[PDB]
């Protein structure tokens, strides 16, 4: 039915840092 | 009724995002400047108008992006997509920084939008327009330092460019070329803006201490109702505690908050004279006196003439980089350094 | 009930679209041999 | 390296399990 | 290095003081479940 | 007994300006560090501010105007020694070397620290909340930063902020030559504070400003529409979140008074602990970021950034400042 | 129309776990493939420089500035 | 410049001293509420 | 014994994850507690056996 | 219970302070804490060991834990060259298991344990106005503190010893038979100044005196123990404090910022038990030592040579403001009046010239993206040297820790007389006093 909010909010948050990781990653490269 | 009411009436609805009659000018424009700011530091370089690379593309950081300025041959060129430079080339466009003023002119007109913007939302709700008066200082730096000082000057090119590092070499070479600490409109700009960051805090801890005791919970930001008539601090307390303290205390409410809107504007408005002042070079160099006495002293050292020294090696050392159009070639003997003096 | 495509969902998809299609862009430009 | 990632991606999985395993069963969480 | 035993460990190790930050950002999902009542 | 009237005395709440035990040492220290501030900066001889007896005039009779004027930092021979006048064979000797710098800082931090605890102590007389100090060991802390914990760092109070206004420029300079302050986030974070502090001052005003109460007439100043100590409100905060969150939108503009005023005391204060904590870094020489020849094409040659204009910059900054 | 109530629900999940990677991926060979230089006159890492001259292209006409940039472009 | 030494030092002892025993003197009792 | 202490520490790193990941979603739902209780002596007692035993084989290695 | 805003209080964002008058749950948060500590001491220490060059220096590859095990002698040998990297390990891993244990208590205490412990027991329940329960726990972990400190003592003096840079030769790991017992140079050190050339404690030169100093400590933390264990605040002390939870913590935020700040600059200054070997050169040293081998080299071909405030002989130029360095790889060439010049040309030691010249080059200075050199520098060298990151982040984290002791001991203050929810607005107490003016 509904996702719920917290669910959304962590695999946002985690999409986030991967990001994030993946540019001081290329930064480091 | 007719079609301008109709189209008055869509343009003022209460939706998430208010629109007016001021959007046309102000989405537009603003989408535009944000959207050629991240496309140029993405992707376009600044190799044939400054010799540097300034894009993600080539390999910079978010610190070391800019959408540069145009190449100092452009001179004070609106450099339109149309125009007899880039003449429909894209490409070339980029390349000859065309999207340096597309930013600026779009970001000019999207001040200008945002600030009527806020006279047609007050005028709409019903309060005073203060909002759109305190938005007049950050609307004169922005015209005073991106497009009244390049105009001064002898092209767009020493405009400040769009990118961290590049703001950063401007304040360095304001400090190098024009001694911009020294000049006291600058110096009533810092205090404005100090002064403003001074009011701020002190007022909001000032609010945060001195607040009634409206709930028991420990948290006391559940305690306010946004509907309620009473005031949620104290004022007489807040004022004998800064009487006691400091000497002096705020007693009227309403000329603290105007106040707080008067410092950082007022201070902005003069830095942007200041900046006026620049285009021109019209510095606040030197003192007269000081450097007729360094010249017939010798032993005469203050910080000033230190400050005077160190301008002279900042000039010097960026100088050949900071304006490759000049093609200036300082061989390393005429280099100002601190062990020939 | 609630309508799909209002002004909000236009300056929404503005500004998200383009966000990760350079979020894309960037993501290649890590992975170039400089 | 892809042993890194996959290690790092399986604990900080492994924090939201614990969430969502007692998000589920209704416990004390 | 490690003692030479201890060599296919390497990558966990790698990522084994990172772990303590996770622990902060797991009270926020916590408070996220709860939705921060 | 005279100690009892002493105490009540000193933490009396009647007195025109509070003293407390934070003020029974704050007054002689502050009184200490302003006469011999004023009588330095107009009246100081020249400070071998190095040791290479080359001294730097900083007080007014010396030649100095407002502008160039300083209380210069104490010489380079005495480092981090305590230089007190009684250390010093002579007057003379002691002026030389930059005393009345020392005597002035270390009057100054002590009789500020005793400030920020004179502001607590009034806030617990007065019943209020405690936090106004908390606000101020912002400030605080930047002073202690280019007063005391740069020179520790460095190994001198020759390399303090000099007691002046060319003085502070100098220190600026040479602080982004030695270190790139600008390139270093927590400055950065100072920045931001003190930027958004202006512009969330000059916001709340112009809000409040906005949605006054009509009180009074086109004749007279809105000001005498609000009565000191008054129970009700004198402005209209439905009316001003409403203007706010129509200008970007109703989610990104404060509902709650209490949170409006806690963000703004915490963005400027937060910001400006950065900043004195980023001058206290580059104390121990942990630098701005360092991005020279990042940018490198398949030749081998180096591709100039912005950041090699500031490390020009930088350079031409450093082979000046230097003997 | 509230965004949590929205990006709480399923359809909105199918349709953007469609769309997000489609614009991500055409992102990665806008780059990839090398249009990016192409389009936006970007220099690639071995066309900053001539086959042995080392001066940067400035240009330093107005009127015939494209011109210059062209004739560095038909020097690589 | 020792009998400056042993003023500037008699000065602060006399006001560390009026701070640390006033701080020692019930303290926590002032204040307008509770005690 | 390469191949038995390697194989030791593995079963003490898939029993660190499960008691890592099982312990606080045992204790924060009591209920039919005691199999919980009882899987949480057992899985505490084989941990600490396993530290033993990783400890003693690696001195073996 | 006690888990939401209406039942306690507080907000998420200050939902710890839930658990002031919760026992159990408070011992389980800290237990758990602690657990967190040492899971980072063990991983760290695995991380460092994994990367670990053990041929090359320890300050060139970013390491801060185990530099603090071989300053305890375990693992190295003379001139600080590791000889064994097995003890890293294990301290490493017993950490790392430790930490699995309390981390397994913690969890236990703050989700299945009672949520308070006054019903449970008497000898753990707790009040926080309890005065007597409370000099009681204090006398526990004073006993504690002062047995660890007896056991650092015990490593010195009976497990191998600790690492003297100050040995001849070039530092060697030293058995301490002889600690200085005597009170006079303990609070001498004490009662020293913390300016320049004479830097309160931080200026101890010498294992004798950091072991004879652990003594006593150990000794003066258990006879303090036992004093609180066996007898209550006296008046003065009751009517000076605030006896509450906050103001406990407060006090304790206090005690650390000092601590943090005094480690700062124990890690910045002092070369004795923070050894360059291990740690790098200090700023001083590195400036002493550019000036040290310059001068070599320039005889090798009075240049560097000046006569400081007081009349010694030191080095010149602008390292003439770390004239008041010491340091074990130039004292044997300091005579009485200072620098002797002919101990410089026919006295000097090989190891002596390596160690200058290294640590002329590793001086500690770099950038946050840890390059090494000048802020000028091209990003050449990946260096920045372990004392620069000690010390900034200390002082980071105990200027924090002053500002969560200004905010805790004026809630503590505010809390116990009653006005830390704000004003109560039917009797206002600047309204009952008078006007100013
Ligand atoms: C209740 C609190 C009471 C406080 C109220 C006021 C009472 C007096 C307090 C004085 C404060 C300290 C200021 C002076 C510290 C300084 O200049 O000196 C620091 C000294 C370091 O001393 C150095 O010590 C060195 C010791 O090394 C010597 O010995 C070594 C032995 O291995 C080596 O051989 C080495 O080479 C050799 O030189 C040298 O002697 C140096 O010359 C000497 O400078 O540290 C030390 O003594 C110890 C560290 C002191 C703390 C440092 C300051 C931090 C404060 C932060 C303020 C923030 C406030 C925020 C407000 C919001
Ligand atoms: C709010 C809307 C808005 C505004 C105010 C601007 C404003 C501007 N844009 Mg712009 N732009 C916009 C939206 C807007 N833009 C949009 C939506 C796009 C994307 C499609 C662009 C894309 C764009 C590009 C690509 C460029 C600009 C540029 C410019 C600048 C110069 C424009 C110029 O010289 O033409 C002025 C033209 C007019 C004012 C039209 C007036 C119409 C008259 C009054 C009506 C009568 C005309 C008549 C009927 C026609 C007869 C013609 C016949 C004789 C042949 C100027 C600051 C240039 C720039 O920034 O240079 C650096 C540039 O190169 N714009
Ligand atoms: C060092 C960090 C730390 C620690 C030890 C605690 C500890 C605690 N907090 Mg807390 N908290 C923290 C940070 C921390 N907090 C932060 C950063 C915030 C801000 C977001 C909060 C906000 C907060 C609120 C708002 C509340 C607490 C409460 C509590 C207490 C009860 C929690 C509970 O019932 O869990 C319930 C949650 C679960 C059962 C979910 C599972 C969590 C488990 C423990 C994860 C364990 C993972 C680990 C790897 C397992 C290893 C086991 C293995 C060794 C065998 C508990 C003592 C509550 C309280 O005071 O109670 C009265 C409360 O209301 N906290
Ligand atoms: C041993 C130290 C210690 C202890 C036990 C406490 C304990 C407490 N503090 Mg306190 N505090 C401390 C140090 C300490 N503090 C310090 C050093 C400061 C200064 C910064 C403060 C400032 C402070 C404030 C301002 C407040 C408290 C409050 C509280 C109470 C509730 C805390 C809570 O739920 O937080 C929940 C935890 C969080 C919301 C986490 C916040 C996240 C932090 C700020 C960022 C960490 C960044 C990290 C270090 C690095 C980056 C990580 C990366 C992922 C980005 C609790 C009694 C509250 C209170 O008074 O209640 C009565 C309150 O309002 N504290
Ligand atoms: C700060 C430390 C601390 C404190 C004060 C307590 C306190 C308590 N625990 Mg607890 N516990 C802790 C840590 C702590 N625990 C840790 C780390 C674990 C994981 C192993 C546990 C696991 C645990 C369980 C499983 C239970 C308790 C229980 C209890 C309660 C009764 C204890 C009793 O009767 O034992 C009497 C005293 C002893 C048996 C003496 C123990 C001596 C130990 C084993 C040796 C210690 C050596 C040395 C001093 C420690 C050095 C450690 C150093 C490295 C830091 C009491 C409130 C019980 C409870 O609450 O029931 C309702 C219960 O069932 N605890
Ligand atoms: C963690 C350590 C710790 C803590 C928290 C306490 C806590 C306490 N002790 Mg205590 N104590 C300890 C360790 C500790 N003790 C040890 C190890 C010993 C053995 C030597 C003692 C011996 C002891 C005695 C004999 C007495 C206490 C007392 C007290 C109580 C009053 C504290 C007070 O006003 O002192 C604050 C200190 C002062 C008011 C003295 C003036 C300090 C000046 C102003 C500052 C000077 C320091 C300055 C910052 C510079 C630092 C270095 C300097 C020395 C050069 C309090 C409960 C008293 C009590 O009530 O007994 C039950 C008491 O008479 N303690
Ligand atoms: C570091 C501390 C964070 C800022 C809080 C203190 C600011 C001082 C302002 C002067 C006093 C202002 C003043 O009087 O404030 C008072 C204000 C409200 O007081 P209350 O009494 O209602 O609540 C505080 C306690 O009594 C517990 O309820 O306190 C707060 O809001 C505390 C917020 C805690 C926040 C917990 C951690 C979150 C950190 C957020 C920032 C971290 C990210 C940084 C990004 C780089
Ligand atoms: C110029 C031009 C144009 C235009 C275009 C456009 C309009 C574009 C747009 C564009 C866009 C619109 C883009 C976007 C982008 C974005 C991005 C690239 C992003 C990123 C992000 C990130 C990176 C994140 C971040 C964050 C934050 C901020 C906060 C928190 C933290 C984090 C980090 C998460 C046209 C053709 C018309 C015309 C011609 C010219
Ligand atoms: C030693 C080791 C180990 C252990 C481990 C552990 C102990 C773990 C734990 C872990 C954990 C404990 C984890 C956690 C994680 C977490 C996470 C990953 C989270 C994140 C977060 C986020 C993403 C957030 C979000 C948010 C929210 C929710 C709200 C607001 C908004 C935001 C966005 C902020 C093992 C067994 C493996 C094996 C052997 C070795
Ligand atoms: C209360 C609570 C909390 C917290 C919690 C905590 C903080 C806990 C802790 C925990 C802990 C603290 C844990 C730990 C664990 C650990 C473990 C489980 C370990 C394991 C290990 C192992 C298994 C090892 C292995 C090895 C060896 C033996 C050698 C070398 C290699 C290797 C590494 C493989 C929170 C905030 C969330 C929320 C609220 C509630
Ligand atoms: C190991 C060692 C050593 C030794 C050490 C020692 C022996 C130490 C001790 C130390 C000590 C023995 C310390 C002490 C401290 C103290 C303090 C820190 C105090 C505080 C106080 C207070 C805080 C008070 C307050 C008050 C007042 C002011 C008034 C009234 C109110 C009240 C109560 C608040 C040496 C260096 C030889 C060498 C190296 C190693
Ligand atoms: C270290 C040990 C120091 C203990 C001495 C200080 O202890 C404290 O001294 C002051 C004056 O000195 C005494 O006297 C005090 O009484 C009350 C304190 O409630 C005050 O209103 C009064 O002004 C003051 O004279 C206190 O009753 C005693 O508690
Ligand atoms: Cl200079
Ligand atoms: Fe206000």
């Amino acid at each position: 039915g509904r996702i719920p909010l917290w669910i959304v909010a962590t695999v946002a948050g985690m999409g986030v840092i991967v990001i994030v990781g993946l540019f001081f990653y290329g930064a480091y490269a | 009724r007719g079609w301008f009411d109709i189209l008055d009436d869509w343009l003022k609805r209460d939706r998430f995002v208010f629109v007016g009659w001021s959007g046309i000018l102000l989405f537009p424009c603003a989408y535009l400047a944000l959207g050629g700011w991240l496309t140029g530091t993405t992707f376009v370089t600044s190799w044939y108008t400054h010799g540097l690379a300034s894009s993600y593309l080539e390999g910079c950081n978010f610190l070391t992006v800019a959408v540069s300025t145009p190449a100092n041959s452009m001179g004070h060129s609106l450099l339109l997509l149309w125009g007899p430079e880039a003449q429909g080339d894209f490409t070339r466009w980029c390349q000859l920084g065309g999207l340096w003023t597309f930013i600026a002119l779009h970001g000019a007109f999207g001040l200008i939008g945002f600030m009527l913007r806020q006279f047609e939302i007050a005028r709409l709700v019903g309060v005073r327009p203060y909002n759109a008066i305190a938005f007049s200082a950050p609307i004169a730096v922005f015209v005073s330092v991106f497009l009244i000082y390049p105009l001064g000057q002898s092209s767009w090119f020493f405009a400040p460019s769009f990118g961290v590092a590049a703001i950063f070499r401007f304040l360095l070479f304001f400090q190098g070329f024009h001694n911009w600490t020294l000049n006291p409109f600058h110096m009533m700009g810092v205090a404005g803006v100090l002064g403003g960051a001074l009011l701020c805090a002190i007022h909001g801890a000032t609010v945060e201490n001195t607040l009634f005791q409206d709930g028991e919970g420990a948290s006391t930001f559940r305690a306010f109702n946004p509907t309620q008539a009473e005031e949620t601090y104290s004022m007489v307390t807040a004022n004998r505690f800064w009487s006691q303290i400091f000497g002096i205390a705020f007693s009227n409410k309403r000329w603290l908050h105007f106040f707080m809107l008067f410092v950082p504007v007022t201070g902005l408005w003069m830095s942007a004279i200041g900046v006026v002042g620049l285009a021109l070079n019209l510095r606040s160099y030197d003192f007269i006196s000081q450097e007729i006495r360094a010249a017939e002293d010798p032993e005469f050292e203050t910080f000033y003439t230190k400050n005077l020294l160190l301008n002279e090696g900042i000039r010097a050392w960026m100088a050949p980089q900071d304006q490759p159009h000049e093609n200036f070639v300082f061989p390393e003997e005429v280099l100002p350094r601190g062990n020939a003096l | 009930s609630y309508p799909i495509f209002t002004v909000r969902w236009v300056a929404v998809h503005t500004l998200a679209v383009p966000t990760i299609f350079f979020l894309g862009a960037i993501a290649a430009m890590q992975f170039i041999q400089r | 390296v892809i042993a890194q990632l996959t290690m790092i991606a399986m604990i900080g999985i492994a924090g939201p399990m614990i969430i969502f395993l007692l998000a589920v069963r209704r416990g004390n969480l | 290095k490690l003692p030479e035993a201890y060599a296919i460990f390497d990558p966990l190790v790698d990522v084994l003081p990172v772990i303590p930050v996770l622990f902060l950002a797991l009270a926020f999902v916590w408070q996220a479940a709860v939705g921060f009542r | 007994n005279l100690w009892e009237r002493f105490c009540n005395w000193v933490t009396s709440t009647d007195n025109r300006l509070y003293v407390g035990w934070f003020g029974v040492i704050m007054i002689p220290t502050l009184l200490a560090a302003t006469i011999c501030f004023v009588i330095a900066f107009i009246a100081a001889p020249p400070v071998d501010i190095d040791g290479i007896r080359e001294p730097v005039s900083g007080s007014l009779l010396y030649g100095n105007n407002i502008i160039t004027g300083a209380v210069v930092p104490s010489s380079n021979a005495i480092g981090l020694h305590f230089y007190p006048i009684w250390e010093a064979a002579s007057l003379d000797e002691w002026l030389y070397n930059g005393g009345p710098y020392q005597l002035i800082i270390f009057h100054f931090l002590l009789g500020a620290s005793c400030y920020m605890g004179r502001q607590w102590e009034l806030s617990y007389r007065l019943g209020m909340r405690p936090w106004i100090c908390v606000a101020y060991s912002a400030p605080l802390a930047s002073a202690f930063a280019v007063f005391l914990i740069y020179p520790i760092g460095q190994g001198s109070f020759s390399d303090g902020m000099p007691l002046g206004i060319s003085g502070t420029f100098n220190f600026m300079i040479v602080f982004q030559a030695e270190h790139n302050i600008l390139m270093h986030p927590f400055h950065q974070l100072g920045v931001a504070g003190v930027f958004g502090g202006a512009l969330f001052c000059a916001m709340h005003g112009s809000l409040v400003t906005s949605s006054l109460i009509r009180e009074t007439t086109e004749t007279e100043s809105a000001n005498y529409g609000y009565k000191f100590g008054q129970e009700e409100e004198t402005y209209n905060i439905v009316a001003a979140h409403g203007y706010f969150g129509r200008l970007i939108f109703q989610y990104a503009s404060f509902n709650n008074s209490r949170s409006l005023h806690f963000f703004l005391a915490a963005w400027p204060v937060v910001g400006v602990w950065f900043t004195a904590l980023g001058i206290s870094t580059m104390a121990f020489n942990l630098n701005g970021f360092n991005f020279n020849h990042s940018v490198i094409d398949a030749k081998g040659n180096v591709i100039n950034t912005w950041a090699d204009i500031i490390n020009r910059a930088n350079l031409g900054m450093e082979v000046m400042h230097e003997r | 129309r509230p965004f949590s109530d929205i990006i709480t629900s399923v359809r909105y999940w199918v349709i953007h776990s469609i769309t997000i990677p489609a614009l991500f991926i055409a992102g990665w060979l806008f780059v990839s493939t090398g249009l990016a230089y192409d389009v936006f006159g970007t220099p690639r890492p071995d066309s900053y420089y001539a086959q042995e001259q080392r001066s940067i292209p400035l240009v330093t006409d107005r009127f015939e500035a494209k011109q210059q940039v062209e004739t560095f472009l038909e020097q690589l | 410049m020792e009998t400056l030494k042993i003023t500037v030092y008699i000065v602060v002892t006399f006001f560390v001293l009026l701070f640390v025993f006033g701080f020692l003197s019930g303290d926590p009792a002032r204040n307008p509420k509770r005690k | 014994m390469t191949i038995l202490f390697q194989l030791a520490l593995a079963a003490l790193v898939i029993l660190s994850f499960v008691m890592v990941i099982g312990v606080p979603v045992a204790y924060a739902s009591p209920q039919d507690w005691d199999r919980s209780k009882q899987l949480i002596f057992l899985g505490s007692g084989l941990w600490i056996a396993l530290v033993l035993v990783v400890g003693v084989l690696n001195f073996f290695v | 219970t006690n888990r939401d805003q209406e039942s306690s209080g507080f907000a998420w964002w200050a939902g710890n302070a839930r658990l002031i008058n919760l026992s159990g749950k408070l011992l389980g948060a800290h237990v758990a804490h602690a657990g967190l500590i040492v899971f980072w001491a063990g991983a760290m220490t695995l991380f460092e060991l994994a990367h670990f060059i053990p041929e090359k220096p320890m300050y060139e590859q970013g390491l801060i834990l185990i530099p603090h095990i071989a300053t305890l002698g375990w693992g190295v040998g003379p001139g600080g060259e590791v000889v064994d990297t097995f003890p890293f390990f294990v301290v490493g891993v017993v950490h790392l298991i430790s930490s699995a244990v309390l981390g397994f208590g913690g969890v236990y205490h703050a989700i299945r344990g009672p949520e308070t412990l006054e019903e449970y027991s008497s000898f753990f329940g707790y009040d926080w106005k309890d005065k007597n329960k409370m000099t009681t726990i204090l006398g526990f972990h004073l006993i504690v503190l002062g047995i660890g400190a007896l056991l650092l003592v015990a490593k010195a003096m009976f497990f191998g010893g600790l690492y003297d840079t100050w040995a001849p030769g070039g530092g060697d790991v030293r058995v301490i038979t002889n600690p200085t017992l005597d009170p006079r140079v303990i609070f001498g050190y004490l009662l020293k100044s913390p300016f320049g050339g004479e830097g309160w404690i931080v200026s101890v030169n010498n294992l004798e005196d950091v072991v004879g100093g652990h003594i006593w400590i150990g000794l003066i933390c258990i006879a303090g123990g036992i004093w609180h264990i066996l007898t209550t605040p006296f008046g003065w002390a009751r009517r000076a404090f605030i006896w509450s939870g906050e103001a406990y913590l407060s006090y304790s935020l206090g005690a650390l910022s000092m601590m943090g700040f005094i480690a700062t600059c124990f890690v910045w200054f002092n070369n004795t038990v923070y050894p360059s070997e291990f740690y790098g050169p200090t700023g001083p040293e590195a400036s002493q030592a550019q000036a040290m081998t310059f001068l070599i080299r320039d005889q090798k071909l009075g240049k560097y040579l000046m006569r400081s405030p007081t009349g010694e002989i030191i080095f010149g130029g602008e390292t003439m403001r770390f004239w008041d360095f010491r340091g074990p790889w130039l004292e044997p060439l300091r005579g009485p009046n200072g620098l002797d010049l002919n101990k410089i040309k026919n006295d000097i030691q090989p190891w002596q010239e390596r160690r200058a010249a290294e640590y002329m080059t590793h001086a500690p200075l770099g950038s946050l993206n840890s390059v090494g050199g000048v802020a000028t520098e091209i990003n050449s060298v990946n260096f920045v040297s372990p004392r620069s990151w000690l010390a900034t982040s200390h002082f980071v984290l105990a200027f924090f820790f002053l500002v969560g002791h200004l905010w805790h001991a004026g809630r503590a203050r505010a809390a116990a007389a009653g006005f830390e929810k704000g004003i109560d607005r039917e009797s206002e107490p600047v309204l009952s006093m008078p006007s100013l003016d």
